[PDB]
């Protein structure tokens, strides 16, 4: 259904989102 | 409206990702990683 | 150019919030 | 520090990054 689907997309982009926030975290330590 | 509201949250999303790409790039560049 | 190069890290990541702020906001309001 | 400033800037935005990001996904899992 649509709003399976719209859920299940917001959970995909959430994920990705916690990794790229992951990777601002450990670039930001090296930042010197 | 929930199919609306869901899809316009998922356009923010799109958009929020847009940009801590941009500023994982950034500091991969000030640091030297690939 | 360290400090322009986190200054604009900065500014991409007021724009994240931005955004997940209105998506936030989308949703309270779906609820 | 400049740098130290940016570098907790960062880190704040980030705190506030995984709070509206967790917002989403309990909200989402509400919608849907
Ligand atoms: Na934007």
């Amino acid at each position: 259904m649509k709003v399976k689907q719209l859920a299940d997309k917001v959970e995909e982009l959430l994920s990705k989102n916690y990794h790229l926030a992951n990777e601002v975290a450990r670039l930001a330590k090296l930042v010197g | 409206m929930k199919v609306k509201q869901l899809e316009d949250a998922v356009e923010e999303l799109l958009s929020a990702n847009y940009h801590l790409e941009n500023a994982v790039a950034r500091l991969k560049k000030l640091v030297g990683e690939r």
